[PDB]
């Protein structure tokens, strides 16, 4: 099929808490926005 | 394809620093300062 975009899936320490970020971004641009943020998580 | 897990070089980084500056101006965590990107990340595709 196209690919309109991506999305990612993230585990990222910010003030060494850790997060769960998604992120899409568009196919072309790179345009990226920020879906979700959420923590802190446990680790993996 | 579809879902693929991805590397957690530069680029995995540098999405992590995006996600906290975007964060930051929400401001629902307060000031967060970047640390790192760790495994796994996973690499969605999507179509149409």
């Amino acid at each position: 099929r196209e690919i309109k975009g991506y999305e990612y899936q993230l585990y990222v320490y910010a003030s060494d808490k850790l997060f769960r970020a998604d992120i899409s971004e568009d196919y072309k641009t790179r345009g990226r926005k920020l879906l979700r943020f959420n923590g802190p998580v446990p680790p993996p | 394809g579809e879902w693929e897990i991805i590397d957690i070089g530069p680029f995995t980084q540098n999405l992590g620093k995006f996600a906290v500056d975007e964060e930051n101006k929400i401001g629902q965590y307060g000031r967060l300062t970047f640390n790192k990107v760790i495994r796994p990340c996973m690499k969605k595709t999507i179509y149409e």
